[PDB]
């Protein structure tokens, strides 16, 4: 079982509990073997002449002392199996989420947000499983089967055992094929209900175009239809679903009956005593367990196995993309200065930034407009650090933007994207997620900045509220403005943050936040083209390159690119 | 109303099925726990009927045993023929067997000094000569009873096939039952369905409604499946087993019932204690799914505030309160279940011991080791289902309110009773009196709208966002009622005809064209089963591009399994276009408010506007008030209500909301 070897580090972190449970699961074995052979010395001495009220007295106190002695190591021993199983779940779930947060974005765009979610909810319950329940089924199928089957041989005879045992290797055979084909109809079964689910939710997803065309029978054709496929394969299923039960009675009967018959014949010849028979049965009522746990240590084990290659695949194998680098003792951004920089994509083949150099000094305004598609936003995913380097050197004062450790760079940025993207949390929590929790009285400051309390008054107080789980594209947009703006960053970003408020409303905006922060850096992004108006600074991206760089009005008097001229082309 | 009356309910029918698994089931049991008593009939008879007395008797005399020059026969075998005294004996002592050809009186301890064997009985009954029965001379004592055992083994072979051949008709008619059951309930639910107002709809997520249909419904059939197999099959095998028990011995029997107590009330336990740690179990790993979730898509902001620590803080304690909760589940699951059936397994055992310990020092001769070992077998075979019992019964509730869902699904009164298509033409004429429409209530969305469109197509209504045109979409098509004034199409209230009928007239195209999953020609036709091959009717609407573009739209062609996707938008609405077409309704309603332009595509929209058009009344709610330059007629709605109504030039000669809207 390659699970368990590459699951060494937790046996070896974990290494005494192991050996605890598996000495009590050998030792509660051996105690568990005692009492059928208890019984049957009992049934012997009793044919004997030689038995009194002493013997009865000392079996009934060995089976209560055998009782509770396999009671107490049982608890024992699983709560530590079990318990380790539990451990390793979490161990996992903590070390995936772990994992997790310190992901770049490339790396949820090679890996689907439902695949992560299959992984950590399913893979970890396998490798969980294997650990303890697969541990237990293997040390029972291995020892617990041996145990028993030379307790029969030696304490009873090797004529029974081999015997009345043969019905057992065939019925545990039975059972795995029955388990395998029951798995596979099981997964057609599940095909035909989940194409059920899809057409009745097409069929109420479009309710009114059915209804509207009379098409409310056709309907309930289709439906039956495919119940009625449905039907079919969980029936495909039970057939293959009820030959469990008659094969275990046979094969389990079919010993029984070996044991009874020959071993009346044994008795017959001398060669065994009623006592021992009746032992020897109780015997295989207790060798039926381990036959099935057989099958399911094979299954669980292989599910571990890829589970965990699964998990260990996006767990380990994918390194960060970016990552701090001998810190640089710059306390403060100086100016930033783009020199030919470049960035395509891992999804691109085309540059998508081509020898593209602007500079920005300290309190200076930017502002980038341009086409859609024109590297508006991918300029500043250049200096969040959520890609590769590029080409070209963003340099805060001198030093490469590579030098600064990224929390001291994400600790001067404030970063607004144009999704709008907030948590299941309150909007006080949000807001406060700048900071991170650390004071509340700037929260009105930051409300105020960003002309939300108008906003922010016609809700209910609900600790003002919660969003995500729990409304507007302007308001989602100013609690993002004001969660950015509560980190007191020395570069704000904006990037068309004030596209759903109205001109009014993000003209004032932007006044605002230019005039609070006087002397800190700020970049502007939006296709309006009247919130850069006041920037010291405009440069218009078309595809790769800039094309108009400079002021407003050096940008009016070289080139009408949208302008007021085309503010009102549409109205 | 209850689940457990509908249950039952839904399972009457089916009844016969059930009754017939139900009878196999009980033939497989009998025929299963006979095979224990062959046993107890196999030792107790047979091994133990050297134990009983013997007679002299001739040697002609069948199954007479000849010891040394005296031939014996058992009292049992005697019968009739060598009825007399002098008795012998055979008698255990130790491991070893010994003769007594000589009549005893009682029996006892007994022990053997020299040739003699003195039984004791606390009084010391009395000694008797004893000869040794070697290993041949005490077979030979046996081999008369080779053949009834031969007999036995066999009878238990064939019960054992027997059993088994109905255990598996009975298990595969029971899953057969539920199967059916379940596929009639949710053919049941699906036409309930069909029937519900477009109200419940819209004030409830459609995978809800998918939930409650198939999802509550796959519960429904769990249930079904834990009923039948679990609760009725042990049910019924314990009865029996209860039944073979009393047969074999009455006090142990009655030893055997005091465990059905100790089942309740280990299940009352269980599930007291378990439901609880499921549950919090369940609500803690969605919670840590949900956080996974939104930190996986976040994580831009997850990182860029360095929130990184404080989310997996929160993550930690939640997975924390997880794994103690699941180490709570395991302490239960060690109290109780496979513990507590060894343990009530090894009480079994010592009680058995207790019984016929004492049986035995009473020196009454009921020893009957073939009772004991009938009843280890009955109590081992008792005991097997005990923990899937307290399983389903911890597992019940989920499969309880799913049920009640699906029902407080089915049982809604409010309902459309309808289905009565339209048998002749509409002609194309609507008329609208002060209708007075209220979603909800009180809120009025269409106040006094009264208004008359006739054959001449093209009758725009358009307006500020919110204003009632949507409304107004949903009152022709009778989704909604006006519950005021009245609507007359061709001079009939639509009120007073049959929902189907009304809309076998309209048709509609929407700013979200549905295409249900199928060939584009299932598309267009909706699999109506009626629609030829006039898929030319998309030709119509000048689709001919694209059916060159893709293989065989025309029935042959599955590009819509994707949901349109990979198709452009302009042609998921041309395909929609070409429904309306090819369902050839009379009043046609265009709901395109779709603020998007979606370049260039409006243009091959704007042709398919003017093939359909055409004979008809074509409402259009369509946006840009551009499209609508030539319609016949253009209407304003603002709050509710009708305040400008004239033509487009109209209208642009008296200013107005239709004018502002013009310029912008
Ligand atoms: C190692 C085994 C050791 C242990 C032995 C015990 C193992 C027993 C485990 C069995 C596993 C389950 C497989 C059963 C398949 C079934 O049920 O129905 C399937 C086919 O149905 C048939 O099988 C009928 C076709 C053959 C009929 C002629 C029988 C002899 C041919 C074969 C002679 C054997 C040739 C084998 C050598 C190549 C389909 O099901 P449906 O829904 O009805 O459609
Ligand atoms: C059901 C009962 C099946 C066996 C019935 C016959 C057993 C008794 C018997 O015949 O003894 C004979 C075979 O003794 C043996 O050892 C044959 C092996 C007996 C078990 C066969 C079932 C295996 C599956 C030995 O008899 P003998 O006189 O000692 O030589
Ligand atoms: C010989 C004429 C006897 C009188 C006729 C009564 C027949 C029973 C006589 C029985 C004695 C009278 C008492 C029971 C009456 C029926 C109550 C019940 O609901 O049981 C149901 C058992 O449901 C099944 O169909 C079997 C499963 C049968 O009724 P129903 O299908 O649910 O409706
Ligand atoms: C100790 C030795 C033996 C003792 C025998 C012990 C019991 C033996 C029992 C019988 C043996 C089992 C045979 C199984 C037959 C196939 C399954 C089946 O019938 O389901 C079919 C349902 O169709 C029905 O409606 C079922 C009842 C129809 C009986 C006629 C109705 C009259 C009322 C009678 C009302 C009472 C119904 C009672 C009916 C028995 C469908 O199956 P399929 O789709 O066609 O495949
Ligand atoms: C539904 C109930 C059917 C019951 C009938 C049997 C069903 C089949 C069960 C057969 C199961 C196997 C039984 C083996 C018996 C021990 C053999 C050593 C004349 C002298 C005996 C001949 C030899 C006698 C040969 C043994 C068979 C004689 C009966
Ligand atoms: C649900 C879970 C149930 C759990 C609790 C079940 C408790 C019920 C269990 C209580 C049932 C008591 C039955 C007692 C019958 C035997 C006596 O003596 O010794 C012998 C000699 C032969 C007599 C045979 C005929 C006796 C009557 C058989 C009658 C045959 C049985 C009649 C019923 C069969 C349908
Ligand atoms: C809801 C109802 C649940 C079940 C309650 C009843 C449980 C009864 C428990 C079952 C224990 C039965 C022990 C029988 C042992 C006979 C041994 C022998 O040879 O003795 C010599 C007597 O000769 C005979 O006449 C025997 C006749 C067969 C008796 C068994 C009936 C079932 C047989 C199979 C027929 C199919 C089964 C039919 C149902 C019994
Ligand atoms: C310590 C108590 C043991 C002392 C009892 C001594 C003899 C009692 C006689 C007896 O019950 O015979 C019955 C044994 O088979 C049965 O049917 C048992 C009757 C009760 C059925 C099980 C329910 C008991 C719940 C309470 C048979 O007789 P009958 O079937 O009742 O007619
Ligand atoms: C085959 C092995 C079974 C496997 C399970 C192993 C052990 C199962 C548990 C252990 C078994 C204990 C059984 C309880 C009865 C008392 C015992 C007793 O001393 O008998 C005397 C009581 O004589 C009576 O008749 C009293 C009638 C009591 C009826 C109510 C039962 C009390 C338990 C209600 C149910 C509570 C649930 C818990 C059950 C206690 C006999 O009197 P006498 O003077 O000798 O004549
Ligand atoms: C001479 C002296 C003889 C003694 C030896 C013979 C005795 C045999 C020895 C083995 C010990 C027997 C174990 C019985 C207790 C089971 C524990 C249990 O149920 O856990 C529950 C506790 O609540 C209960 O205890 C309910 C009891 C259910 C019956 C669960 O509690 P939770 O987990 O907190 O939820
Ligand atoms: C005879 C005297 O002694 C007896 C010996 C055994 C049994 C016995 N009765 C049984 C009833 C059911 C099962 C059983 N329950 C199962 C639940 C699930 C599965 N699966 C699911 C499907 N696939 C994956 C395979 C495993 C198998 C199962 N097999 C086992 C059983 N064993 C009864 C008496
Ligand atoms: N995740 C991505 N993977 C690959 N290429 C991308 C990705 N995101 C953007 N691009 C490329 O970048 C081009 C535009 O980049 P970006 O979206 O950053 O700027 P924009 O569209 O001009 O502005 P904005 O984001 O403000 O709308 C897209 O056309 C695409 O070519
Ligand atoms: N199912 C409903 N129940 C209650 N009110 C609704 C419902 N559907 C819509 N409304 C509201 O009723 C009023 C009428 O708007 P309507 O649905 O007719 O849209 P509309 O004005 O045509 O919008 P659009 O700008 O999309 O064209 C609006 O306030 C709308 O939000
Ligand atoms: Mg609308």
């Amino acid at each position: 079982f390659s699970v368990l070897k590459k699951l060494g580090w937790f046996f070896k972190a974990y290494w005494l509990r192991y050996t605890i449970a598996i000495v009590l699961l050998l030792a509660v074995n051996v105690i568990e073997m005692f009492p059928p052979k208890l019984l049957g010395n009992a049934i012997d001495d009793m044919k004997a002449g030689a038995f009194t009220a002493e013997g009865l007295l000392f079996y009934i106190g060995i089976f209560f002392v055998l009782t509770a002695a396999v009671y107490i190591m049982s608890y024992f021993w699983m709560h530590q199996l079990f318990g380790g199983a539990n451990l390793m779940e979490k161990i996992l779930r903590t070390k995936l989420m772990g994992h997790l947060l310190t992901m770049s974005p490339p790396f949820y765009e090679k890996n689907r947000t439902g695949d992560l979610m299959a992984r950590g909810t399913n893979d970890l319950q396998a490798v969980s499983l294997t650990t303890g329940f697969g541990i237990l089924t293997l040390v029972d199928s291995t020892m617990f089967m041996m145990t028993i089957f030379l307790t029969m041989g030696f304490l009873i005879s090797w004529k029974l055992t081999f015997a009345a045992i043969i019905p057992l290797p065939v019925m545990a055979i039975a059972i795995s094929l029955y388990g395998s084909k029951i798995h596979e109809r099981f997964t057609e079964a599940q095909n035909a209900f989940g194409a059920l689910n899809d057409r009745v939710l097409e069929s109420v997803s479009g309710v009114r175009v059915i209804r509207a065309y009379v098409q409310e029978t056709n309907d309930v054709r289709r439906f039956n239809e495919m119940t009625a496929d449905v039907y079919q394969k969980n029936m495909k299923v039970a057939f293959i679903d009820s030959l469990f039960e008659p094969t275990v009675k046979l094969l389990v009967g079919a010993s029984y009956l070996i044991g009874l018959g020959y071993g009346a014949f044994l008795v017959f010849r001398n060669e065994l005593t009623l006592g021992e028979l009746v032992s020897f049965n109780v015997y295989l009522g207790m060798m039926i367990w381990p036959m099935f746990a057989i099958g399911e240590l094979i299954n669980v084990m292989q599910r571990g196995n890829a589970s965990l290659d699964r998990v260990n695949e996006t767990l380990s194998y994918e390194t960060d993309v970016t990552d701090p680098k001998q810190p640089a003792d710059l306390k403060e951004p100086g100016d930033i200065v783009f020199s030919h920089v470049s960035f395509t994509y891992p999804s691109s083949t085309s540059d998508n930034l081509q020898d593209i150099s602007f500079t920005v000094r300290k309190g200076q305004t930017v502002g980038i407009a341009g086409k859609t598609g024109s590297g508006k936003t991918t300029i500043i995913k250049q200096l969040l650090r959520q890609y590769p380097p590029g080409e070209g050197s963003i340099t805060f004062s001198g030093v490469p933007i590579q030098q600064i450790p990224l929390d001291r760079l994400r600790g001067w940025i404030g970063y607004v994207p144009q999704d709008h993207l907030l948590f299941s949390r309150t909007v006080k929590e949000n807001i406060l997620y700048g900071k991170q929790d650390a004071t509340d009285k700037e929260v009105q400051q930051a409300i105020a900045e960003a002309h939300f309390e108008k906003d922010l008054h016609m809700l209910p107080s609900g600790l003002e509220t919660m969003v995500g789980e729990k409304l507007s594209g302007g308001q989602k947009q100013r609690i993002s403005i004001a969660r950015a703006l509560m980190a007191n960053p020395e570069i704000l970003i904006l990037d068309q943050s004030l596209s759903a408020v109205d001109a009014k409303t993000e003209a004032a905006i932007i006044k605002n936040i230019r005039e609070n922060r006087k002397g800190k850096t700020t970049f502007i992004l939006t296709h309006r083209l009247s919130a850069v108006e006041h920037a010291d600074l405009i440069l218009v991206m078309d595809g790769g390159v800039i094309a108009e760089r400079g002021t407003h009005q050096e940008l009016l008097a070289n080139n009408g690119w949208y302008r007021e001229q085309y503010e009102r082309q549409q109205l | 109303m209850k689940i457990g009356k509908t249950l039952w309910r839904y399972a009457l029918l089916y009844r016969k099925l059930l009754i017939t698994a139900v009878l196999l089931l009980t033939v497989a049991v009998g025929a299963e726990l006979t095979g224990p008593f062959i046993g107890k009939k196999m030792i107790d008879d047979h091994i133990l009927g050297i134990e009983k007395t013997w007679y002299e008797a001739a040697e002609k005399d069948k199954n007479a045993v000849q010891f040394h020059g005296v031939s014996y026969v058992r009292e049992d075998r005697l019968q009739e023929p060598v009825s007399k005294a002098k008795e012998a004996h055979i008698y255990q002592v130790g491991m070893a067997f010994y003769f007594v050809d000589q009549a005893v009186s009682f029996d006892g301890n007994r022990t053997v000094s020299d040739g003699k064997l003195t039984i004791t009985n606390g009084d010391k009954s009395r000694a008797y000569a004893a000869e040794k029965l070697t290993k041949q001379e005490l077979f030979q004592f046996y081999q008369p009873e080779i053949k009834g055992m031969v007999l036995l083994i066999a009878l238990y072979g064939g019960l054992l096939v027997f059993s088994v051949f109905f255990q598996y008709g009975q298990h595969y008619l029971l899953q057969m039952s539920a199967n059916r059951i379940i596929q009639k309930m949710r053919q049941d639910v699906f036409s309930h369905i069909q029937k519900m107002p477009i109200r419940y709809f819209d004030n409830l997520p459609a995978g809800k409604v998918v939930a409650r249909i198939t999802n509550d419904t796959e519960a429904i059939r769990d249930l079904y499946v834990t009923v039948l197999s679990t609760f009725v099959t042990s049910g019924i095998y314990m009865f029996g087993i209860f039944t073979a028990l009393f047969l074999l011995d009455v006090k142990l029997a009655f030893v055997a019932l005091a465990i059905v107590p100790i089942i309740w009330l280990w299940s009352v336990i269980y599930r007291r204690y378990a439901s609880y740690y499921n549950q919090k179990i369940r609500s803690i790993n969605s919670d840590i799914n949900a956080k996974m979730n939104e930190s996986i898509q976040g994580m831009t902001i997850i990182q860029a505030f360095r929130h990184q620590k404080e989310t997996m803080r929160e993550f930690e304690e939640l997975n924390e309160s997880h794994f103690y909760f699941q180490n709570r589940m395991l302490n239960l699951n060690s109290l109780m279940s496979h513990n507590l059936v060894n343990v009530i397994r090894n009480l079994a055992f010592v009680a058995l011991i207790w019984h016929f310990g004492g049986a035995s020092l009473n020196a009454a001769g009921i020893v009957s080791i073939g009772v004991l070992y009938a009843f280890v077998d009955y109590l081992n075979r008792l005991f097997q289902p005990i923990t899937g019992i307290v399983n389903q019964f911890s597992k019940l509730e989920l499969a309880r309110v799913s049920a009640g869902r699906v029902f407080e699904l089915l049982e809604e009164k409010n309902t459309e009773e309808a289905g009565e298509p339209a048998k002749e033409r509409a002609l194309g004429r609507v008329e609208f009196r002060d209708v007075s429409f209220a979603y909800q209530e009180g809120e009025e969305v269409l106040k006094h709208i009264s208004f008359t469109a006739q054959k001449g197509e093209t009758v725009a209504l358009v307006g500020h966002t919110g204003s009632g045109k949507s409304s107004i979409l949903n009152l022709l098509f009778r989704f909604y009622d006006a519950q005021k004034g009245d609507v007359l199409i061709d001079g009939k209230s639509i009120y007073n005809m049959s929902r189907q009928e009304l809309r076998s007239h309209m048709g509609i195209v929407l700013q979200d064209p549905y295409l249900f999953s199928g060939t584009i020609g299932s598309n267009v036709s909706l699999d109506d089963e009626r629609m030829t091959e006039e898929e030319i009717k998309n030709a119509l609407r000048q689709v001919g591009a694209e059916p060159l573009l893709k293989k065989l739209p025309k029935g042959i062609n599955e590009p819509v399994i994707e949901k349109g996707s990979t198709l452009s938008s302009g042609e998921r609405q041309l395909i929609s276009f070409a429904r309306a077409l090819a369902f050839d309704p009379a009043i046609l309603i265009l709901d395109q408010a779709t603020a998007h332009i979606d370049t260039e595509t409006e243009a091959v929209i704007q042709k398919a506007l003017d093939v359909v058009k055409q004979g008809r009344t074509t409402f259009v709610i369509a946006h840009r008030l551009s499209t609508i330059r030539n319609a016949d007629q253009i209407l304003v709605l603002d709050k509710g209500e009708i305040v400008e109504r004239g033509n487009h030039e109209e209208l642009m000669a008296l200013e107005g909301q239709y004018y502002q809207m013009y310029e912008l």
